[PDB]
């Protein structure tokens, strides 16, 4: 019933690696597309990746080109969510977010509209020194 | 929930005669059954399944009839070796295989 | 290019309240890919309104969406009890990405 | 007026478009093809369930239906002169399949095995007069003899046994193209990836094997594994044993029409696998979400309506879900404005 | 020819384990479902367990849903049922039986399980009592 759980909260030191983790409640990504989203605490959301495991495709926001990496395995049917080069300002929230992918196509626009309609509860990530 | 019960529960017939068992139902189970025959000491070997269908190495002298509450088995001419009991088996009944109570027959005196 | 949201709004209960949604013509006025979500504080995002103007499994009928050129509108109709909270909008762009707004805050008093 | 011949190739399609004094309690309905254009069946209740085929779009009212033959399980076609129709009527254990032309009894087939004689349940092919009919007896969850029945103007020309390293063979949808007749359906008992028969009715033979695409088709199934095998079946998932389908193989321009969910019949969605007769590490490229999660499915067919006005045959497709959909499109390609 | 033989049965006291083995040979092992059917000395066959071919749908009845268990192993070509927690009322001679199918055609998702049995074996005895 939980649908998606992540982990829980973690404390990295500045310019490392943080990884997180999105566990669907079946076993199985068929034709689900999941997308990363980022929540700075009392400002808004923020978009910051999606992946789709069926055809492979990885998309990521202009902002964070290079910097995050999304990677699944469907034998845990686990999405892995990576940043690099860790700073100060990367203490947020992210969620791991679900979608029904509609059409695929190359030549015109592909991954088609599939929303956020199931979410997550949540992981707090915070940078500091100490 | 499928009674089951069969008659006659003891019948003595000579050799080579008109012998038939009723089996019967509290509600119809379509050709849902089975005829089993285990002689004195030995494993029960089935005669017919699906209330008419004969198996493969059966003799040809074992006939079945019947669809829905009531099925009758007749023995063409009794043998030496028909002299066993018999009984009667649903199939739809998951996972309470109902079996009949037991019709025994023996040589008459 | 990031999609702008009036700053925060409020009203009394009885009212309707409309929050305004615009942004440029590659992401919201091209496409019909407009979506609306509401989050409470220690709450993860629900989305209210997928696909401009539908409605998912359950919703009260209070919350309504509209189109007009590159400007996204979400009204609802009699604010009743507990609908504070902050609201954003969402499109979907050209470059097969989801750009979030900044956000609207909608607070609700409780007494005089 | 003339014999229909399948020499007009299998063009290549993009998208799916839409196609699709009170109605009976139909169930498995599928749509069969004539020179009038294309007409829907379905099993009917009124012990005496019937076929009734209806004009597409109009309700199923009793004005402007017509009874093709009386039976619970059964399929029909067209030659291009007459309509051919089999139905199986008769006791469990002794179950007969009646042939029909021109609205006639023809031709009676008598069981083989005793249990539960059961026919492909969609449409037949005919090429020249000859109808392939697919037919098997025995037990759903076990080894069980499939034969392959040739008719021509309602009269038997040659019954054979199923070749190949088929293992299971029930409900079965065929489609011709270039003269070949392939028919796609459920493995009920060991395979969760769906067999294919090729019927040649210019030798008169066939052959079966099975689908080498990596993207199983049947529910329900395990996760689509690495190397699909179209040798030996995959077996797994639980607890559905199986479903109808389909899929049109024409090496590029090929279809595979699949649940959404792994387990249970809800949702329907389509991919374009390219080479999907013989690729083995075939992925695939156009998704089309045809019926979302949320509501339920059925089985799910093809059909063609090969006389057309057109050099191609435009291949469709049937969804069940209770109400079905029959949708099939053109060129035109996928975007936001297909559903 | 075809051939099944049942070994492991004795006599048994309340609150043991007992485990009672069944080979068969003469067919394919893989095929086909395998049940076990049980008989006190006076009165005639019951229906206590049984399996399919993978062991994915198996069949207990109500006397024996709790405390029984049914495997098979196909590369060893066996059947196993393992009683644990007896009664004075499992006294019986139980016979290993090869179940085929009949009428399983379901068009609906659940499987029908519709069973009879063709081949039967020696059978092994049971008997539970406080001595
Ligand atoms: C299945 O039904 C057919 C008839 O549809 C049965 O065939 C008839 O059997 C009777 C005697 O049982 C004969 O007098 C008739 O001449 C037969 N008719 C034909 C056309 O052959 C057949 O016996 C039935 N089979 C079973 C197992 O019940
Ligand atoms: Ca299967």
């Amino acid at each position: 019933q939980v649908q998606l759980v992540q982990s829980g909260a973690e404390v990295k030191k500045p310019g490392s690696s943080v990884k997180v983790s999105c566990k669907a409640s079946g076993g199985t990504f068929s034709s689900y597309a999941i997308s990363w989203v980022r929540q700075a605490p009392g400002q808004g959301l923020e978009w910051m990746g999606g992946i789709i495991p069926i055809f492979g495709t990885a998309n990521y926001a202009q902002k964070f080109q290079g910097r995050v990496t999304i990677t699944a395995d469907e034998s845990t049917s686990t999405a892995y969510m990576e940043l690099s080069s860790l700073r100060s300002e990367d203490t947020a929230v992210y969620y791991c977010a679900r979608g029904q992918l509609r059409y695929f196509d190359w030549p015109t626009i592909p991954s088609s509209y599939y929303g956020m309609d199931v979410w997550g509860q949540g992981t707090t990530v915070t940078v500091s020194s100490a | 929930d499928i009674q089951l019960t069969q008659s006659p529960s003891f019948l003595s017939a000579s050799v080579g005669d008109r012998i038939t068992i009723t089996c019967r139902a509290s509600q119809g189970i379509d050709g849902y059954l089975a005829w089993y025959q285990q002689r004195p000491g030995k494993a029960p070997n089935l005669l017919i399944y699906a209330a008419s269908l004969l198996q493969s190495g059966v003799p040809s002298r074992f006939s079945g009839s019947g669809y829905g509450t009531e099925f009758t088995l007749t023995i063409s001419s009794l043998q030496p070796e028909d002299f066993a009991t018999y009984y009667c088996q649903h199939l739809d009944s998951y996972p309470l295989f109902t079996f009949g109570p037991g019709t025994k027959v023996d040589i008459k005196r | 290019s990031v999609l702008t949201q009036p700053a925060s709004v409020s009203g009394s209960p009885g009212q309707s309240i409309t929050i305004s949604c615009t942004g440029t013509s590659s992401d919201v006025g091209g496409y019909n890919y407009v979506s609306w979500y509401q989050q409470h504080p220690g709450k993860a995002p629900k989305l209210m309104i997928y696909d401009v103007s539908k409605r998912p499994s359950g919703v009260s009928n209070r919350f309504s969406g509209s189109k007009s050129g590159n400007t996204a509108s979400l009204t609802i109709s009699g604010l009743q009890a507990e609908d504070e909270a902050d609201y954003y909008c969402s499109s979907y762009t050209s470059s097969s990405t989801w750009v979030f707004g900044g956000g609207t805050k909608l607070t609700v008093l409780g007494q005089p | 007026r003339t014999f229909l011949n399948l020499t007009k190739p299998l063009c290549e399609v993009n998208s799916w478009h839409i196609l699709s004094a009170h109605i009976l309690v139909t169930r498995e309905p599928y749509l069969s093809c004539d020179p009038q254009g294309c007409r829907m069946f379905a099993l009917s209740q009124g012990p005496f369930r019937a076929l009734i085929s209806w004009e597409m779009g109009q309700a199923p009212s009793p004005y402007n239906t017509r009874v093709e033959c009386i039976g619970w399980s059964s399929t029909s076609c067209h030659d291009g002169i007459s309509r051919m129709s089999i139905c199986i009527s008769g006791p469990n254990n002794n179950a007969s399949a009646v042939v029909w032309y021109r609205g006639r009894p023809v031709t009676e087939i008598p069981s083989w095995v005793g249990n539960i004689l059961r026919t492909q349940e969609s449409e037949c092919v005919c090429h020249k007069g000859i109808c392939p009919v697919v037919m098997t007896d025995g037990p759903a969850n076990n080894k069980a003899a499939t034969k392959i029945i040739y008719f021509k103007e309602g009269k038997i020309q040659k019954i054979e046994e199923l070749q190949g390293n088929a293992q299971h063979i029930e409900e079965c949808s065929c489609y011709g193209a270039a003269g070949m007749i392939k028919c796609v359906c459920r493995d009920n008992w060991k395979g969760a990836n769906r067999p294919i028969i090729t019927i040649d009715p210019e030798m008169m033979t066939h052959t079966s094997k099975y689908l080498c695409s990596k993207i199983l088709t049947d529910t329900s199934r395990p996760n689509d594994p690495t190397n699909g095998n179209c040798d030996e079946p995959i077996t797994g998932g639980s607890p559905d044993p199986g479903v109808k389908g389909f899929a049109f193989l024409d090496g590029e321009n090929s279809w595979l029409g699949r649940t959404i969910s792994k387990d249970s019949r809800s949702g329907y969605e389509m991919l374009k696998v390219p080479n999907a007769e013989t690729d083995t590490q075939s992925g695939p490229t156009s998704y089309q979400l045809i019926v979302n999660n949320q509501n339920w499915s059925g089985y799910s067919g093809a059909f063609i309506d090969y006389w057309a006005n057109k050099e191609c045959f435009n291949p469709c497709f049937y969804v069940e879900l209770n109400s079905m959909v029959a949708l099939c499109g053109s060129r035109e390609r996928l975007g936001s404005w297909s559903w | 020819e075809v051939q099944l033989v049942e070994s492991g049965g004795r006599a048994l006291r309340p609150g043991g384990s007992l485990r009672l083995s069944c080979a068969a040979s003469g067919f394919k092992f893989d095929d086909y479902a395998m049940s076990w059917v049980r008989q006190v000395p006076g009165k005639g066959l019951e229906f206590v367990s049984g399996l399919n071919w993978n062991g994915d749908i198996t069949a207990y009845t109500d006397s024996v849903k709790g405390r029984f268990t049914v495997s098979r192993d196909n590369a060893k070509n066996s059947l196993y049922l393992h009683i644990n927690s007896p009664k004075p009322e499992d006294t019986a001679l139980y016979y290993c039986a090869r179940t085929s199918s009949w009428g399983d055609y379901t068009r609906g998702p659940e499987p029908k399980i519709t069973w009879y049995f063709d081949l039967w074996g020696r059978g092994t005895l049971v008997t539970v009592s406080s001595a």
